[PDB]
RNA sequence: AGGGAACCCACUA
DNA sequence: TAGTACCTTTAAGCCTCAATAAAGCTT
DNA sequence: AAGCTTTATTGAGGCTTAAGCAGTGGGTTCAAGGTACTA
């Protein structure tokens, strides 16, 4: 479970997908009858892995 | 982006389905556990690997 | 359908099950009938 | 002494 | 109480409707 | 009398079926995740 920077050649050899993780921020506000709101911050939740085009900006 | 619009729409659909199932029970949901991160991941991976530009169930 | 006849049921239920049996026989013979769903498998590939 | 199918794509004349 | 097994593209034919018109039945 | 009514032609719409031959090769996915239930 430890993240390591995957090189494209290692992705070619090990049959991996050369993809980068996509993290998004969600703010959860709870509205309850007769009650206020609470804004909770889930910063950088993983929502998937975007395949990276080689030699683009977010390639290694 | 045409792929990612549909897959992010499906991500929000499954988040609303999960949270609806966990508010009809009168409980709280874990939002970091609500996100089905494999919707974007294997959807992009499938469409780039096969070349069919859509979902797995609409290959024709 | 035979079970729902022996464990007797509604005419609507028997009608729908006869309709499904008719669809299944027809798609076992021909799976290209227009104005009709394809007999696809769970993966979505239509049966031959 | 020989356990795959289907589809897609590229190609050959 | 954690864990494993099961539930669910177009081009040419043919056929079949609505719409007509002499012609016999009934003024 | 001139009105009424019936069986054979037309025109458009819908259905069906077809769309070259013979070769290589690769690539992917089929067969998949919730579950309901125990020793």
């Amino acid at each position: 479970g430890a993240p390591s920077p995957m090189m494209p050649n290692e992705a070619r050899l090990r049959n991996l997908t050369y993809s980068a993780p996509l993290y998004v921020d969600i703010t959860k506000t709870v509205i309850k009858e007769g009650e206020e709101q609470l804004q909770t911050q889930h910063q950088k939740t993983f929502i998937g892995k975007i395949p990276i085009m080689l030699r683009s900006t977010y390639c290694l | 982006a045409f792929l990612f619009r549909g897959m992010f729409k499906n991500l929000l659909k499954e988040v609303r389905i999960y949270a609806q199932k966990f508010i009809d029970r009168g409980k709280d949901f874990n939002l970091e556990l609500a996100i089905k991160t494999r919707i974007i991941s294997d959807g992009l991976k499938y469409s780039l690997a096969t070349g069919n530009w859509g979902d797995q169930k609409k290959a024709h | 359908l035979r079970r729902n006849e022996q464990n007797g049921a509604a005419a609507h239920v028997i009608a729908e099950d006869v309709k499904l049996l008719q669809f299944h026989v027809a798609t076992m013979v021909d799976n290209e009938l227009p104005g009709l769903p394809r007999a696809m498998q769970k993966s979505g590939r239509p049966l031959k």
